[PDB]
C-alpha cells in the first residue's frame, strides 16, 4: 500500500500537525491511546497509509517533528493527543534561530538535520511501498523555512523518483508576523521551486476573512483556522485510503496539474461551511459544492483568480454523487466562464470522486487550483525584497552566518523568473 | 529551555530588581524563602522555572541573578530585608567606596577587584544552564557606577561569551530632570563602548514615567517605588514568552534580529497599558483596539521623544492574557491606516508580533488593577537623535572649558578620550539621517 | 549585432549494423539541399541550410573532412573571436551519428573541436607580437544526471570520486561553476592533453547501439584575451578584449525500445532526454524571438541550457551542427533532427565583443 511521511517543522507547522491528527484519528476511529474502538473496517483496511501499528493493537502515526526547539515540544505532548506520537520521533536541538534563515539552514539546522534524516530513514524502510512525502511549515521564519527546504533537499536525492508535498503557510501582503518576511521566503522559494513536484500556498489572511464571513465566527483563533488546512490536507488524500467510483491518488493530481515543472503552486479550497444557521436553509447539491468551489472568497490563498486565469485544476468531491451532474457541472464552469481559461489546454480541469463522506457531512469536495493569480503574491514578496536588498537594511545578521549578496541576488532572479513564465501565458490568445 | 540572567548594576538597577524578583515570584507563586506551599498543594507544575530560577532539592528555588553597586547600603538592605532567605548570599557588596558619578573609578581605578568576581559568580551561573542564555543588564546612564563598570562588564562578557544576546535595560537621562550635573559627561563615554558590544539596549526615562504617573494612573507624589513596577511589568511581558504558553511567542534573539537593521542603531524604547486605576478599572473595554492606538500615543511613551519629529524603522508588540489574534489584525492594519505614522519606506512588513496567554498579575501594596489582557510594545524610530542631540549639546557647553575634568583626569582618563565618544555620537547621530532620508533609484 | 547562428548539417554513412541488418538509404543531398524519403515513398521532405556536407559517400561533390568542415564552419568563428565575439558551436542528433566524431573526432580523424584549436594557437602565433599580448585559458566539464563534474580532473581514490559541483550566476556574466578549474593554455598540445584526460574520464558506456556512447554531456570552454594599445599618448596597452568560446558535444534521445536497458543506464537515459527536450523547447522559443516574439524562455528548467543561456543566444556568434543516419531503421529520428536544425537557422541574438572597458575611461570616450 501506499505510504507517506508526514514532517512538522515550525510553531505554523506542528499545530497545524496537531491538529491533523487529531481529525484522522476521527477518520479512522482511534483514541489518544492510539486504539481501535470504530464500527467499520474501512477505518482499517488502509490505515497503514498514515499509521504504523503496534503490539497490542495499537495504530502509531508516521509523523516526524524537527523544530521542537523545545518551547512547543511540551505544547504538542501535553496535549489531548500528544501521547499517541513516537517519543523517538521527537527530535530538536535548542537556541531557536530567531528567524534567521541561516541560522535554520547553515548552522544548527545542519547539526540535527542528520538525526532528524536517520529517522525518516527508519519510516521509510519499514514502509512497503512509499509514495511521497507530507511537510507542514510556513515561509518568512526562521525553522519552518530554512530547516524545511534543507530537509526537503536530501530527501529528495535519496529519493528523487518519489513525491514531496508540503502545505506552506505563506506570507501575507498586509498584515506581517515578522519583518524579514522577504528575505525568510524568497531564499525559501529559491529552494522549493526547485526540489518539490507541488505545493499548497496558503495565507492566513484568506482564512480570516473566511472564517470571519462564511463561518460567521467573531472569535477564531489559530487553533480553528487549522482546523479547515487539515480538512484538504485529508480531501487531498481520500482517494488514496478510502475507495470510490473514480479513484485519485498524490501522483495523479500533479501530472494533470502539473504542465511545467516549475509551475507547481496550488490555490486550494474546501467545502461546504455555513455556519450552523443556514444548514437548515440549503440542502447540499453538486452544483451547491462546485458554486462554492470555485468562490473567489474560498480561496485560502488570497490570489484573485479573476485578475488571471486558471491552468488546471482538481475538484475531488466526497461522498455518494452521480457522475454526470459532476461532470455537467464543470463544462458550464468551462463554458460560462471560459476567459478565466486557457485556449490551450483543452479541458482545464480533472475529478475525482471517494465514496466515503466523512463524520457528520453527506458529501464534501476539495479544491486544488493552478493558476495565474499565484504571480501576485511573488511580486509582493520580490517588490518588499528590493527596497530592503538594495540598502541592506538587515542584511548583517545573515552574513553573520556566511550567506553573501549573490544568494540573495539569485533567488531574486529565479523568482522574477516564475512570474514572468505565469505571465507568458497570462494574455489570453 | 532557555535560561536568562539578570544582573543590576549600581541603585538604580538593584532598587528594580527588588521590584522585578517580587514580580516574578509572585507570578509563579513563589515564596520569598523560596518555598513552594502552592506547589505543596498542587504536587504539579514546571512553573518554577528554569528561564529564571533555579531548584535545589529542598524545594526552594533560587533566581538567577547578581547585583553589584559598590554600595552597601543598598544591598544590604536585600540582606536584611523579607527576600534575604531568597538570594544567594553570594552577592558583591564590595563597596568599600562609591564611583560617586564618576565613570573612571567604575572603570579603572576600583572597577578592578571588584569585576573579578562578578565574572567568577557568572561563570559558576552559565555553567548550571543546559540551555539558552541571555543577559539583562540593568543600569542607569549619566550614573559613576550604572556606566564605568557597565562598560567593563558587558565588553568582558562579548570576550567570555560574545556571541550571546546581551540586553540592557536602562534609564537614560532626562532632558530637565536631573540628580547630578555629570549625566553628559557619564553618558556619552559609555556609548564608546556598549554600541559596540551590545546588541539591544532599552531605553527609558524618570521624566516619562513620572507624567505618566500622574494622568493615566490618578497618582500625584509617586516614587521609585511605583516607577520601578511598571519598568518591572515591561521585562516581564518580554520574558513571559519564555516561561509560558502562547500561540506566538516569542525568545530573545528574535527582538535582535527584527528591531536592529544595521549593527550600530539598537536603542529602542518602549510602552505598555498602565492606563488603569481601581476606579477606571471599569468604563473601558480594553480592548486589543485601544491600547494598540494607545501604544503610539506621543503620551504614553516612557521617554520624552516625539516620534512624529521621525519615523518608525520597526517595531513589535507582545500581548498576553485573553487575546484574539484577528483582532490584532485589524488593529494593526489600522496602524497603518493612519498618516501620521510615517514609516521609514524600507519596511512595509514594519511590524512583528508575539503573543502569550498568561496575563498580568498584580502585586499587592500596588497601584495598577487587575485586567484581561495587556501589551508591551517595544519601538526603534529615528527621533531619538533629537534626545542625542541634547546630551552631545550639554556635553558641549561643559565641556569646553574643561568643566569638572579635572577629576576624571584625576583617575587618569586623558582628555582626549572625551572627544572620542563625541566625534562617535556625533557620526552617530549622522546615521540616522543617512538611513531616515527615503529611498531613491 | 543582431545576427543569426549559422546551422550546418552531416549525413554520415550506414554501418556494420546495416550491413547485418539491411537498411537501406532515405538520405540524398542534392550538392547540399537535404532530402528524405519516406521509406513508404509517400513523401519527399526537404530541408535547406546554410551549409551541408555529404559524408555519406567521399566521391560526390559535396564531400568534406573534419577541416574542411572546419573551414566552413568553425575558422570564421575563429575569426569572430579574434575580433572579439564570444563564440559558440554545438552539436546535435542521435546515438551512432558521429556527433562526437565531428566535433571531437578520435585520434586518426579528430573533429571540429581539434582542428580548431590548432587553427587558434597557431592563429596567435600569427600575431605572437608586443603589438596585443595574448593570453588564453579553458574550461572542460560535464553533465550527468543534472550533475556536474569536473573533466580536467584527476579523481582521488576512493569508490565514489566524481565530486558534484553547483551553479551561480553572477548577476553580469551569467551563470558559472564552482571550483571549475579553468587553466591556462600554452598551445594546442596542451589542450589536447588537457582534452585526453577528460574523454578519458568521461562517464561514457559501450551498449547495444554503439561500442562507446557520449552518455554524459560535455562542455569545451575556451577564452582568449587580448591587451592591445589604445589611442593615447601615455599608457597604451590599457585596452583588452576577451572572446569565450563554447564547443558542445551533446547526448542522443536513445530511445529505449532500442537502448533495451535497465537500472542506472535507464536513469542516464531519462535524464538526456528531459535535457534534450528541454533545451529544445529553448531553441523554439528563441526561435520564436528571432520573429518578434515576446516570450518566455525557461533557461532555468535544466542545467545545461542554463549554462549554456549567453551562448544559446546572449551574445555570441555562434552555430549548431547537425548529426544525421541515412538507414531508414532511423529515418524518425533523422527527421527529427533534421527539423531542429532547419528551425534553427531562424534564431538570432546579439552578438558583439568583450572589450570589458572597465575602470578605464576607453569605452567612455569611445
Ligand atoms: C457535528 C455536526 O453535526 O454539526 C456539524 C456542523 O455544524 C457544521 C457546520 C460543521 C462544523 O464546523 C465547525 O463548527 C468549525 C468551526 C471552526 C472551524 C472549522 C469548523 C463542525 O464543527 C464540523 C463537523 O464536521 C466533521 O465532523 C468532520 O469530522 C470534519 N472535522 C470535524 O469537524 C472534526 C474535528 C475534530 C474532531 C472530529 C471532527 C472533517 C473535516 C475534514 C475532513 C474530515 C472531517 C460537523 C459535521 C459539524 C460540526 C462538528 C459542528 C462544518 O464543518 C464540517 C467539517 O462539518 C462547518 O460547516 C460544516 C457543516 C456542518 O454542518
Ligand atoms: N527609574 C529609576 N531610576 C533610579 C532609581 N534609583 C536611582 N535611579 C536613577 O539613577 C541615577 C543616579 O545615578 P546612579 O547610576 O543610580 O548611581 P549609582 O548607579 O548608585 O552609581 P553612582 O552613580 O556611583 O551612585 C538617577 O538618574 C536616578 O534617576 C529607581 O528606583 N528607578
Ligand atoms: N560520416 C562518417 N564517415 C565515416 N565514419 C563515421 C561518420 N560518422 C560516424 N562515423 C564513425 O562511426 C562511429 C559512430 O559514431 P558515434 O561516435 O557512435 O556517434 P556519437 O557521436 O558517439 N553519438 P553519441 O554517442 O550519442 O554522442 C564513430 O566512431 C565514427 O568514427
Ligand atoms: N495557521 C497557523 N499559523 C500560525 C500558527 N502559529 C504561527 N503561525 C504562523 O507562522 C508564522 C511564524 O513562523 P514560525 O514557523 O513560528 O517561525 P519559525 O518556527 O521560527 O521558523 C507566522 O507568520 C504565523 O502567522 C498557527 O497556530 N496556525
Ligand atoms: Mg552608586
Ligand atoms: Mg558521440
Amino acid at each position: 500500500m501506499r505510504e507517506i511521511v508526514h514532517i512538522q517543522a515550525g510553531q505554523c507547522g506542528n499545530q497545524i500537525g496537531a491538529k491533523f491528527w487529531e481529525v484522522i484519528s476521527d477518520e479512522h476511529g482511534i483514541d489518544p491511546t492510539g486504539s481501535y474502538h470504530g464500527d467499520s473496517d474501512l477505518q482499517l483496511e488502509r490505515i497503514n497509509v498514515y499509521y504504523n501499528e503496534a503490539t497490542g493493537n495499537k495504530y502509531v502515526p508516521r509523523a516526524i517533528l524537527v523544530d521542537l526547539e523545545p518551547g512547543t515540544m511540551d505544547s504538542v505532548r501535553s496535549g489531548p493527543f500528544g501521547q499517541i506520537f513516537r517519543p523517538d520521533n521527537f527530535v530538536f536541538g535548542q537556541s531557536g534561530a530567531g528567524n534567521n534563515w541561516a541560522k535554520g539552514h547553515y548552522t544548527e539546522g545542519a547539526e540535527l538535520v542528520d538525526s532528524v534524516l536517520d529517522v525518516v530513514r527508519k519510516e521509510s524502510e519499514s514502509c512497503d511501498c512509499l509514495q511521497g512525502f507530507q511537510l507542514t511549515h510556513s515561509l518568512g521564519g526562521g525553522t519552518g523555512s530554512g530547516m524545511g527546504t534543507l530537509l526537503i533537499s536530501k530527501i529528495r536525492e535519496e529519493y528523487p523518483d518519489r513525491i514531496m508535498n508540503t502545505f506552506s503557510v505563506m506570507p501575507s501582503p498586509k498584515v506581517s508576523d515578522t519583518v524579514v518576511e522577504p528575505y525568510n521566503a524568497t531564499l525559501s522559494v529559491h529552494q522549493l521551486v526547485e526540489n518539490t513536484d507541488e505545493t499548497y500556498c496558503i495565507d492566513n489572511e484568506a482564512l480570516y476573512d473566511i472564517c470571519f464571513r462564511t463561518l460567521k465566527l467573531t472569535t477564531p483563533t489559530y487553533g480553528d483556522l487549522n482546523h479547515l488546512v487539515s480538512a484538504t490536507m485529508s480531501g487531498v488524500t481520500t482517494c488514496l485510503r478510502f475507495p470510490g467510483q473514480l479513484n485519485a491518488d498524490l501522483r495523479k493530481l500533479a501530472v494533470n496539474m502539473v504542465p511545467f515543472p516549475r509551475l507547481h503552486f496550488f490555490m486550494p479550497g474546501f467545502a461546504p461551511l455555513t455556519s450552523r444557521g443556514s444548514q437548515q436553509y440549503r440542502a447540499l447539491t453538486v452544483p451547491e459544492l462546485t458554486q462554492q468551489m470555485f468562490d473567489s472568497k474560498n480561496m485560502m490563498a488570497a490570489c484573485d483568480p479573476r485578475h488571471g486565469r486558471y491552468l488546471t485544476v482538481a475538484a475531488i468531491f466526497r461522498g455518494r454523487m452521480s457522475m454526470k451532474e459532476v461532470d455537467e457541472q464543470m463544462l458550464n464552469v468551462q463554458n460560462k466562464n471560459s476567459s478565466y481559461f486557457v485556449e490551450w489546454i483543452p479541458n482545464n480541469v480533472k475529478t475525482a470522486v471517494c465514496d466515503i463522506p466523512p463524520r457528520g457531512l453527506k458529501m464534501s469536495a476539495t479544491f486544488i487550483g493552478n493558476s495565474t493569480a499565484i504571480q501576485e503574491l511573488f511580486k509582493r514578496i520580490s517588490e518588499q525584497f528590493t527596497a530592503m536588498f538594495r540598502r541592506k537594511a538587515f542584511l548583517h545578521w545573515y552574513t553573520g552566518e556566511g550567506m553573501d549578496e549573490m544568494e540573495f541576488t539569485e533567488a531574486e532572479s529565479n523568482m522574477n523568473d516564475l512570474v514572468s513564465e505565469y505571465q507568458q501565458y497570462q494574455d489570453a490568445t | 529551555m532557555r535560561e536568562c540572567i539578570s544582573i543590576h548594576v549600581g541603585q538604580a538597577g538593584v532598587q528594580i530588581g527588588n521590584a522585578c524578583w517580587e514580580l516574578y515570584c509572585l507570578e509563579h507563586g513563589i515564596q520569598p524563602d523560596g518555598q513552594m506551599p502552592s506547589d505543596k498543594t498542587i504536587g504539579g507544575g514546571d512553573d518554577s522555572f528554569n528561564t529564571f530560577f533555579s531548584e535545589t532539592g529542598a524545594g526552594k528555588h533560587v533566581p538567577r541573578a547578581v547585583f553589584v553597586d559598590l554600595e552597601p547600603t543598598v544591598i544590604d538592605e536585600v540582606r536584611t530585608g523579607t527576600y534575604r532567605q531568597l538570594f544567594h548570599p553570594e552577592q558583591l557588596i564590595t563597596g568599600k567606596e562609591d564611583a560617586a558619578n564618576n565613570y573612571a573609578r567604575g572603570h579603572y581605578t576600583i572597577g578592578k577587584e571588584i569585576i573579578d568576581l562578578v565574572l567568577d559568580r557568572i561563570r559558576k551561573l552559565a555553567d548550571q544552564c543546559t540551555g539558552l542564555q541571555g543577559f539583562l543588564v540593568f543600569h542607569s546612564f549619566g550614573g559613576g557606577t550604572g556606566s564605568g563598570f557597565t562598560s567593563l562588564l558587558m565588553e568582558r562578557l562579548s570576550v567570555d561569551y560574545g556571541k550571546k544576546s546581551k540586553l540592557e535595560f536602562s534609564i537614560y537621562p532626562a532632558p530637565q530632570v536631573s540628580t547630578a550635573v555629570v549625566e553628559p559627561y557619564n553618558s556619552i563615554l559609555t556609548t564608546h563602548t556598549t554600541l559596540e558590544h551590545s546588541d539591544c539596549a532599552f531605553m527609558v526615562d524618570n521624566e516619562a514615567i513620572y507624567d505618566i504617573c500622574r494622568r493615566n494612573l490618578d497618582i500625584e507624589r509617586p516614587t521609585y517605588t511605583n516607577l520601578n513596577r511598571l519598568i518591572s511589568q515591561i521585562v516581564s511581558s518580554i520574558t513571559a514568552s519564555l516561561r509560558f504558553d502562547g500561540a506566538l511567542n516569542v525568545d530573545l534573539t528574535e527582538f535582535q534580529t527584527n528591531l536592529v537593521p544595521y549593527p550600530r542603531i539598537h536603542f529602542p524604547l518602549a510602552t505598555y497599558a498602565p492606563v488603569i486605576s481601581a476606579e477606571k478599572a471599569y468604563h473601558e473595554q480594553l480592548s486589543v483596539a485601544e491600547i494598540t492606538n494607545a501604544c503610539f500615543e506621543p503620551a504614553n511613551q516612557m521617554v520624552k521623544c516625539d516620534p512624529r519629529h521621525g519615523k518608525y524603522m520597526a517595531c513589535c508588540l507582545l500581548y498576553r492574557g485573553d487575546v484574539v489574534p484577528k483582532d490584532v489584525n485589524a488593529a494593526i492594519a489600522t496602524i497603518k491606516t493612519k498618516r501620521s505614522i510615517q514609516f521609514v519606506d524600507w519596511c512595509p512588513t514594519g511590524f512583528k508580533v508575539g503573543i502569550n496567554y498568561q496575563p498580568p498579575t498584580v502585586v499587592p501594596g500596588g497601584d495598577l488593577a487587575k485586567v484581561q489582557r495587556a501589551v508591551c510594545m517595544l519601538s526603534n524610530t529615528t527621533a531619538i537623535a533629537e534626545a542625542w542631540a541634547r546630551l552631545d549639546h550639554k556635553f558641549d557647553l561643559m565641556y569646553a572649558k574643561r568643566a569638572f575634568v579635572h577629576w576624571y583626569v584625576g583617575e587618569g582618563m586623558e582628555e582626549g578620550e572625551f572627544s572620542e565618544a563625541r566625534e562617535d555620537m556625533a557620526a552617530l547621530e549622522k546615521d540616522y539621517e543617512e538611513v531616515g532620508v527615503d529611498s531613491v533609484e | 549585432f543582431n545576427s543569426q547562428v549559422t546551422v550546418a548539417v552531416r549525413v554520415r554513412p550506414f554501418s556494420k549494423r546495416e550491413k547485418t541488418e539491411k537498411a537501406s538509404q532515405v538520405v540524398f543531398t542534392n550538392g547540399e539541399e537535404i532530402t528524405v524519403e519516406h521509406p513508404d515513398m509517400k513523401q519527399v521532405y526537404s530541408f535547406i541550410y546554410d551549409v551541408s556536407f555529404w559524408s555519406f559517400d567521399e566521391c560526390h561533390p559535396g564531400y568534406a573532412s573534419q577541416t574542411t568542415v572546419y573551414e566552413t564552419l568553425a575558422a570564421p568563428l575563429l575569426d569572430r573571436a579574434f575580433e572579439g565575439y564570444n563564440t559558440c558551436l554545438f552539436a546535435y542528433g542521435q546515438t551512432g551519428s558521429g556527433k562526437s566524431y565531428t566535433m571531437m573526432g578520435l585520434n586518426e580523424e579528430p573533429g571540429i573541436i581539434p582542428r580548431f584549436c590548432e587553427d587558434l594557437f597557431a592563429q596567435i602565433a600569427k600575431k605572437q607580437t608586443s603589438e596585443v599580448s595574448y593570453h588564453l585559458e579553458m574550461s572542460f566539464f560535464e553533465v550527468y544526471n543534472e550533475k556536474i563534474h569536473d573533466l580536467l580532473v584527476c579523481k582521488g581514490e576512493n569508490g565514489q570520486r566524481k565530486q558534484p559541483l553547483r551553479a551561480r550566476e553572477h548577476p553580469v556574466s551569467g551563470p558559472y561553476v564552482e571550483g571549475l578549474s579553468m587553466n591556462v593554455v600554452s598551445s594546442y598540445s596542451d589542450i589536447q592533453s588537457w582534452l585526453e584526460l577528460g574523454n578519458k574520464q568521461r562517464a561514457t558506456a559501450a551498449t547495444g547501439m554503439n561500442d562507446k556512447s557520449s552518455r554524459s554531456h560535455s562542455v569545451f570552454t575556451l577564452v582568449m584575451t587580448q591587451t592591445k594599445t589604445e589611442v593615447v599618448e601615455g599608457e597604451e596597452h590599457d585596452h583588452r578584449i576577451t572572446s569565450r568560446i563554447n564547443l558542445v558535444d551533446l547526448a542522443g534521445s536513445e530511445r529505449c525500445s532500442t537502448a533495451h536497458s535497465s537500472g542506472q543506464r535507464l536513469k542516464e537515459g531519462v535524464s538526456i532526454n528531459k535535457s534534450l527536450l528541454t533545451l529544445g523547447k529553448v531553441i523554439s522559443a528563441l526561435s520564436e524571438q528571432a520573429n518578434g516574439k515576446r516570450v518566455f524562455i525557461p533557461y532555468r528548467e535544466s542545467t545545461l541550457t542554463w549554462l549554456l543561456k549567453e551562448s544559446l543566444g546572449g551574445n555570441s556568434k555562434t552555430a549548431m551542427i547537425a548529426t544525421v543516419s541515412p538507414a531508414a531503421s532511423n529515418i524518425e529520428e533523422t527527421l527529427s533532427t533534421l527539423r531542429y536544425a532547419t528551425q534553427a537557422r531562424l534564431i538570432v541574438n546579439i552578438a558583439k565583443v568583450n572589450e570589458d572597458m572597465n575602470a578605464k575611461l576607453i569605452r567612455e570616450l569611445k
